[PDB]
């Protein structure tokens, strides 16, 4: 009756942009990027991605609301480092390790009976 | 009514296992448990949806209209 | 428009201006029949 | 190969035993997120009835047509309906099965999914046919018709996801288990008295080494090795199901990682 439509789960609405990047005014260096349509399945992987870079200070992902799927993603990275190439390396990072387990996978289920 | 297609808590597919359920029943004389395993239902969940089940379509077909 | 008995397989097809009863049956009892226009379900 | 590591134990049509070796917790969660909910599926979305003189009603059996697993092997190769330039549904996004069973015999007239007819041209795709696991080859049981009671309907499956709904979900329970020795101390164990005799001993305890209680807490310890069961319901093989998760989520990065592109336009 009020329940909303399950595409607005991973569908984007009108003018909804997937990223929204917001300078953070609380610490110097920092930002908070606005994922759509996203849940903890991306959002707990790039924040766990982003804290093996070592030049990166803070790294946290937070879902404000649990009825609506989006999730704020906050980064702080040392000075001459901008954030956006942490997020970057992190998602070119968790591809390569997909690939390689994608790979890793195949070549080991072509070993295998039954 | 009739059973369920489908598992509720994890989704696997019951629905094709209710007349071989009652083969293993009354043909090969078994008791629910070792019917259930026989079935590949291990987890309890789907366990229950099928031993939980009470066909109630075979009294619905008792009427003529 | 048309009509079909309750406790007998029929298919009146009597209008206004007759009602009740049946053809070869006895009782009152008449419902009736599904649209020709079909109604589409959302398999979910 | 150079990263993670996989080394299947069993192998079945229906399951697969794995190990995931060289992994962050976090990509493994994901990774079973994805392969429970946002892999592509092909189902029954939409349904047409004629005639339904049976004992269900009518969105009743639209529900449990609904969840039919359907071949959904070059389901890649089809479309979304949303996507598609087609009006309501066409050949390249959606694919009609009819449905037309009387009952005949004194008998009751079961109506399986066996029953459901192809129609659409599916010029060459996997896709559509339904599973049939079982034995006697019938498939799920769909109804179940008297003497003289017919249903005549005619279905529209659509390219969906389960996240959307769990009709489209490929997979059913898939078994997760990092640590079967509690070394990382991840759990703080309930108990009476003794706290290793009334907690069960998992098998995955065979493929670790039992920690010495002359050793102390190891605190800079993380999570490595998971030991995973993905378990299929037909639509997709197993091993097709973990790959197109995997590359689900390697897709879904790349989006993001595109939108990143993209964000630099004047
Ligand atoms: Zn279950
Ligand atoms: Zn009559
Ligand atoms: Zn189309």
């Amino acid at each position: 009756m009020n329940a909303p439509d399950r595409f607005e789960l991973f569908l984007l609405g009108e003018g909804e942009s997937k990223l929204k990047i917001d300078p953070d005014t609380k610490a110097p260096n920092a930002v908070v990027i606005t994922f759509e349509k996203e849940d903890h399945t991306l959002g707990n992987l790039i924040r766990a991605e982003l804290l093996n870079d070592r030049k990166v200070l803070f790294a946290a992902y937070k879902v404000e609301h649990p009825f609506f799927a989006r999730f704020k993603l906050r980064i702080q990275t040392t000075e001459g480092y901008d954030p956006k190439d942490a997020l970057k390396n992190a998602c070119n990072s968790i591809i390569n390790k997909l690939g390689a387990l994608k790979t890793n996978f195949e070549t080991e289920w072509n070993l295998q009976t039954l | 009514m009739i059973v369920p297609v489908r598992c509720f808590s994890c989704g696997k597919v019951v629905g094709d296992k209710w007349e071989s359920y009652l083969n293993l029943l009354q043909e090969d004389e078994l008791d629910e448990g070792t019917a259930l395993s026989r079935l590949g239902l291990k987890r309890y969940c789907c366990r229950r949806m099928i031993l939980t089940h009470v066909d109630l379509i075979e009294k619905f077909l008792r009427y003529n209209p | 428009l048309k009509y079909i008995c309750a406790e007998c397989s029929s298919k009146l097809s009597l209008s206004r201006t007759d009602a009740v009863r049946c053809k070869d049956c006895g009782h009152r009892i008449l419902l009736k029949a599904r649209t020709k226009r079909l109604v589409q379900f959302e398999a979910r | 190969e150079e990263g993670p590591q996989v080394k299947i134990r069993e192998a079945s049509k229906d399951n697969v035993d794995f190990i995931l070796s060289n992994v962050d917790l976090a990509m493994a969660n994901s990774l079973r997120r994805v392969m429970i909910a946002e892999i592509p599926t092909l189902a029954i979305d939409s349904v047409e009835v004629e005639t339904n003189t049976t004992v269900l009603a009518d969105e009743f059996i639209a529900h449990r047509l609904g969840l039919i697993p359907l071949q959904s092997m070059d389901i890649e190769q089809l479309e979304y309906s949303r996507d598609c330039f087609c009006e309501d549904h066409c050949d390249k996004c959606s694919v009609v099965l009819t449905l037309q069973a009387f009952g005949e015999s004194e008998s009751t007239t079961n109506v399986y999914s066996k029953d459901l007819v192809i129609v659409s041209n599916l010029m060459g795709r996997n896709i559509g046919h339904p599973i049939i696991q079982d034995k006697e080859g019938n498939g799920v049981l769909i109804c179940k018709l008297r003497k003289g009671q017919e249903l005549k309907l005619t279905c529209v499956a659509k390219k969906g996801i389960a996240k959307e709904h769990a009709k489209w979900g490929p997979a059913a329970a898939i078994e997760f288990e990092y640590d079967p020795w509690n070394k990382l101390k991840h759990t703080d164990y309930w108990y009476e008295q003794d706290s290793a005799k009334e907690w069960p001993q998992s098998k995955n305890c065979e493929y670790e080494d039992p920690p010495n209680e002359g050793d102390p807490f190891d605190y800079k310890a993380q999570a490595d090795t998971f030991y995973m069961n993905v378990e299929s319901v037909g639509s997709i093989p197993v091993d097709q199901v973990v790959v197109r998760g995997i590359d689900t989520l390697q897709k879904k990065v790349a989006s993001i990682l595109l939108a990143l592109t993209q964000m630099d336009q004047d």
